[PDB]
RNA sequence: AGCUCGUGUCGUGAGAUGUUGGGUUAAGUCCCGCAACGAGCGCAACCCUUGUCUCAUGUUGCCAGCACGUUAUGGUGGGGACUCGUGAGAGACUGCCGGGGUCAACUCGGAGGAAGGUGGGGAUGACGUCAAGUCAUCAUGCCCCUUAUGUCCAGGGCUUCACACAUGCUACAAUGGCCGGUACAAAGGGCUGCGAUGCCGUGAGGUGGAGCGAAUCCUUUCAAAGCCGGUCUCAGUUCGGAUCGGGGUCUGCAACUCGACCCCGUGAAGUCGGAGUCGCUAGUAAUCGCAGAUCAGCAACGCUGCGGUGAAUACGUUCCCG
RNA sequence: CGGCCAACUACGUGCCAGCAGCCGCGGUAAUACGUAGGGUCCGAGCGUUGUCCGGAAUUACUGGGCGUAAAGAGCUCGUAGGUGGUUUGUCGCGUUGUUCGUGAAAACUCACAGCUUAACUGUGGGCGUGCGGGCGAUACGGGCAGACUAGAGUACUGCAGGGGAGACUGGAAUUCCUGGUGUAGCGGUGGAAUGCGCAGAUAUCAGGAGGAACACCGGUGGCGAAGGCGGGUCUCUGGGCAGUAACUGACGCUGAGGAGCGAAAGCGUGGGGAGCGAACAGGAUUAGAUACCCUGGUAGUCCACGCCGUAAACGGUGGGUACUAGGUGUGGGUUUCCUUGGGAUCCGUGCCGUAGCUAACGCAUUAAGUACCCCGCCUGGGGAGUACGGCCGCAAGGCUAAAACUCAAAGGAAUUGACGGGGGCCCGCACAAGCGGCGGAGCAUGUGGAUUAAUUCGAUGCAACGCGAAGAACCUUAC
């Protein structure tokens, strides 16, 4: 990924809406022996999203590395994955295991940043969390961890929609200080929101 | 390696023309020395003008030398002044007197020799060699109409100590049909690490046109 | 006839061969059959004949559908999959070796007898006739 | 005869699938299936030459029917009839009939036809390999020389020779040698070039210049092997020509080191060749001359082409090689 | 100021001199060595070395594993131990609630005050995760006292079986023996030769000896805890399964050490010794065979009595228990229906298959799935299952079991290729069928080598060597 600052007297560099976060893990040049020699292609492990928590996970396959990012790119639009939060923080602390990756995911108090790492680090700042506390347990990879936190985050599910299956009147699913949590983030939601109209 | 006859070489009797144009007996060696000693002449200035193609028609001892270029206005700077100044060269070096006549290219990016110029010209300035392949392409194959696209980049590509070669096409490039019309260019870029040899294919289209 | 692997979820390519076919079939209309040499005429009456017995619906397609009815959700297994995949809901007939549950809308019955599974086609066939109606 | 790609699907991933299966093909050629559907570079086709005919076609080319030659022949008035020369066009497509084919591709036979099934041969080298070759064709990055690693000339060398390899040529003879008579080519080459009749030589050649920038003139009307005849009688020879001596001619300022050719003599090895190994499937092998480029001359027995005469064998995939 | 890891250019040496935490940088164009500019990070400091915690879920209580990656004892029985079905009562030992006492000060944490600020110091809380006393609770664990029948065991009726041991015996075949019949070969091999023969072999017929192994039934089949078990019959004995529910009434599970069983080879003493056969000869093959192949051949293989204790003792899967879609074979037994056919059931053993699981292959009601109980075991590769020491053993050896040192890996599964003296299907003057040659002779050209003042320079498997040269007397021409 080099010589990107370009300007061009063309028809388009067809910027348009969807302004999302995009963010590329890793890229391993992956080898293919053949007869008289090898093959050279390349991976790139794409991650998007914006910011109100949906998080894409896609893998680029191309011999050349832009348009690796890019089929990356274009994967993870195709499949895009809807990630519940409180605030921005998480709910409640999850486990995910893609096979090998095992990836921690706890909530923790607000303005502690997300403390991850790298892959985890990916996935979490292009999704909707500013302040969640993960590790990533075992398999020591970029893939498997990616892949692991986006299970892990299947794993989590709403407050209500716990009620919901319980059939339960809330107040009595949650405990109290989450319920003043929502009413917190609610409530900016609501100053935001509010300034967001004028 | 690949053993790729020049394809202006192989369709030089079908599709493709001659680029001089005579009948000489007896005189054939002088009029191949004049002709060599005119297209050094024409290499320099015109390779800063960009030059495609040199033809020279050669009638009772005149001489018609005739340029394709893609900018009438380097090589007619001034109106005789850039024009008569070569021209005059070229009536002095040969022994004969010059009648040059200067045309452009309908479409500078739908000749093989200018892509291959504009291609070498952009790598010895430093650019990204396979952003540079990819900004030839792709617009040429619309530009006018192209069918065929090859890109063969060989040499320091980048500064680096091996000698990689590239190989980049969109479309149909026949080498084989002699029914091809294909134009092709070489023109190899100067990089201080060493030297950028381009080959550029453009397939235009099926028609014989016989 | 035959079921494409990769007609839903890949609509973007074959569409390509119908728009070949209709090409085909206005230069049919347009009569050069002896300008050209022989064996390219008759290339394009096995690209016409392949062509057009093997894709017959997608003819009249063109537009992703909402909807998919699917006869033996076993043999058919790769309709099913790629039915379910974009997410357009799929209505079978399900036989006592068929799982239920990749189906969303199912009428259960034998589909080995021509006359219950021909009936069964009637019935919709007669149920979109009658959604048609009121449109 | 393969090598890939796009988009879809399969897989955590490298990747797969497609491109595998059934049949078919000179061929990933082509059909039928199949989670693939398509494309692209190859293969084929387009191009040149060879094989048949049609139309056009008349000099420098042909000469039948005409006329005139006599010595020498299309040599000459003439003629489009035959060639031939070069332009356009027809013609081979499994197109037509019989059988196998899954009623599909394709294969076995037959007819017509100059030709039968990619008719013959070319030109045409995919993605890449081998750090293959070439900084001496050229171009070139970097390093080195710049009082020499530049440059000018004479002489020498690149041709030396106890050897060893490699590709060729002439042989070892009677299907042959030598003398005499005689018949048939194709293509080419030519300006300070190709150079005829005639004369002088034994012969390289000398003297001379006809005539041609060449379907015309010259390379003789072109060949050699072939055919008819004579002689040689199986031998180190009338085989074989190396070597060496004398005597010349031509080219060039100059043939010593180092040119070719001719004449006279000289007359060696060599009796079909160990282990092995190479080429070739039809105008091929084998053998026979001819021309060309480079070139003042030639180390040309080389290379590239042209034609002449012209075979044997292929049961078949076990074995060696790719 | 390569990568991690904020920060790059030139000059100088070109596998040297040096660098480096690991990966790794130096073979005349190093952003990795040395010097320079420049940048970055810290700052009265900044780097190095050592020692500890961290990252290391890498000794995993929180928080790991054991089919193939390290890892399931060869298999059972059982001592301590750990663990415990249903239900009534009681105790208050575990558990829990509450209050009292205590946990010195300092530190630690929160607030505040004081020193120009801070470090620092002080005041007041909290912390002091605990322990002892009093009072309360009784679901769960436990103790005691009882009750129950589903687990466990027993009785009764059957049933299947190479389960084991002892004893007696059967035939086919191999070898030798005596006797016929009868002649020059037999045997053996890719091809042969040592070898047995011509003194009567091999061949065939009759009889005799003796030993071992059990054709056919017989296989993806039965039984046994695992090793393992197949001629027959008899004698003694072990386990399993089903049916009824008659009895006992939790007597269950596992099991550190421990005892027992445990293929083959091997060991001791005494028998036996046909076939096969390590070692051991000769023969052959081969460069050479201390090998395969051949001819002979001793211990052994066999039995009696003991040792030994090991195996790819493998389902590479410890034992128990409950549950979790199915489909189809076959083994043992009960019953409802058609009337042997299906159904249902309990126990067994295979093949395919969901969910779920796995790194992947795979597993998949006979789990590698979901959970509970107990045991074994693993902690990078070598060093090494080795030394030292002890224990057992007649010995061979087994068991238990390290460190220095060294490496930056050693591994598992799958992928793409290449490869095979792997399989299948195909082709090419690839072989076969022919014809003509080369290799021996003379010369012509080119190369090697040696010469030389100079023998210019290039091109050395196929794809260099009548090749750059389509013309070396001078020129060419580079020497």
């Amino acid at each position: 990924r080099g010589r990107r600052d370009d300007r061009g007297g063309r028809g388009r560099d067809g910027g348009d809406k969807s302004n999302y976060i995009e963010r590329v893990v890793s890229i391993n040049r992956v080898s293919k022996v053949v007869k008289g020699g090898r093959r050279f292609s390349f991976t790139a492990l794409v991650i998007v999203g914006d910011g109100k928590g949906m998080v894409g996970v896609g893998y680029g396959k191309a011999k050349e590395v832009p348009a690796a990012i890019a089929k990356g790119v274009e994967e993870a639009r195709k499949n895009f994955f809807r990630v519940p939060l409180i605030g921005s923080t998480i709910t409640h602390p999850v486990q995910g295991e893609a096979a090998a990756g095992v990836v921690m995911l706890r909530p923790a108090s607000p303005g502690t940043g997300v403390i991850a790492g790298g892959a985890a680090r990916a996935v979490l700042e292009c999704a909707g969390v500013h302040d969640i506390l993960a590790k990533s347990l075992g398999s020591d990879n970029a893939i498997n961890v990616v892949h692991a936190t986006v299970a892990a985050l299947k794993l989590l599910q709403r407050p209500e929609e716990v009620a919901a299956r319980r059939g339960l009147p809330i107040e009595d699913v949650a405990p109290a200080g989450m319920l003043k949590a929502r009413r917190e983030s609610e409530a900016l939601a609501a100053a935001a929101a509010r300034e967001g109209s004028a | 390696m690949g053993q790729k006859i020049n394809p202006h070489g192989f369709r030089l009797g079908i599709t493709t023309e001659w680029k001089s144009r005579w009948y000489a007996d007896k005189q054939y060696k002088d009029y191949v020395k004049e002709d060599v000693a005119i297209r050094k002449l024409l290499a320099t200035g015109l390779e800063r003008a960009g030059i495609a193609d040199v033809e020279i028609e050669r009638t009772r001892d005149r001489v018609r030398v005739d340029i394709h270029t893609a900018r009438p206005g380097i090589v007619i700077g001034r109106r005789g002044t850039e024009a008569d100044r070569i021209r005059a060269d070229l009536e002095k070096l040969t022994g004969k007197q010059v009648q040059l006549n200067i045309l452009e290219v309908k479409n500078p990016e739908s000749q093989a020799q200018l892509v291959a110029q504009g291609v070498a010209e952009q790598l010895s300035n430093r650019v990204a060699f396979r952003r540079a392949m990819r900004k030839a392409i792709q617009s040429a194959m619309r530009q006018p109409n192209v069918k065929g696209i090859r890109v063969q980049c060989s040499g320091r590509l980048g500064g680096a100590e091996m000698s990689r070669s590239e190989f980049y096409r969109e479309g149909r490039v026949p080498l084989h049909t002699l029914r091809a019309d294909i134009d092709y260019g070489l023109y190899e870029a100067k990089t201080t690490f060493g030297r950028i040899g381009v080959k550029v294919w453009i397939y235009k289209g099926d028609i014989v046109g016989g | 006839q035959r079921w494409l692997g990769g007609m839903l979820t890949n609509f973007s390519t074959v569409h390509k061969r119908l728009q070949r076919l209709k090409e085909l079939e206005a230069m049919e209309q347009t009569g050069g059959f002896e300008g050209r040499t022989k064996k390219e005429i008759l290339m394009l009456t096995r690209e016409k004949n392949k062509l057009e017995r093997s894709l017959g619906g997608i003819r009249d397609m063109q537009k992703v559908p909402s909807a998919v009815w699917v006869v033996d959700t076993n043999k058919e297994h790769i309709a099913v999959g790629e039915a379910r995949k974009l997410g357009i809901p799929v209505i079978a007939i399900l036989d006592t070796n068929c799982d239920p549950d990749v189906v969303d809308y199912p009428i259960p019955g034998n589909d080995d007898a021509i006359r219950s599974a021909a009936l069964l086609t009637k019935v919709i066939a007669s149920a979109v006739a009658e959604g048609l109606q009121a449109r």
